[PDB]
């Protein structure tokens, strides 16, 4: 994920979409989610992935 | 040894080293560009849907 390694010719979304297509997933990162409250398949096509989160030290116990 | 004042000089020679430029003026030698990211070979669908 180094910056400036993807140009406009070889896009990043084209690259990682071809990776997801090779894995048998959607090219655009979305999946068919269902509703856990309703049981029904949601009409939209929901973008899901793996993002690396950080926990900041600002807690409500100190505030 | 009277040390009289002589005439004005005609000109000036000036000796100094010259650099060698047989090396430079060549075609440039840049750092080679890193390759764009290419998809790995042998990517298969590992996940099959349940049931």
């Amino acid at each position: 994920a180094t910056p400036f390694i993807f140009s406009e010719e070889n896009s990043a979304l084209e690259y990682f979409g071809e990776m997801l297509k090779a894995a048998g997933y959607n090219f655009y990162g979305t999946e068919r989610l269902y509703s856990g409250i309703s049981g029904l398949e949601l009409e939209a096509d929901i973008f899901i992935g793996v993002v690396y989160y950080q926990r900041l030290r600002h807690m409500v116990s100190d505030k | 040894g009277g040390l009289t004042c002589a005439s004005a000089p005609q000109g000036t020679l000036r000796i100094l080293e010259g650099p060698q430029q047989s090396l430079s003026g060549s075609p440039l030698q840049p750092i080679p560009a890193s390759p764009p990211p290419q998809i790995p070979p042998g990517l298969r669908p590992r996940f099959c849907a349940f049931g």
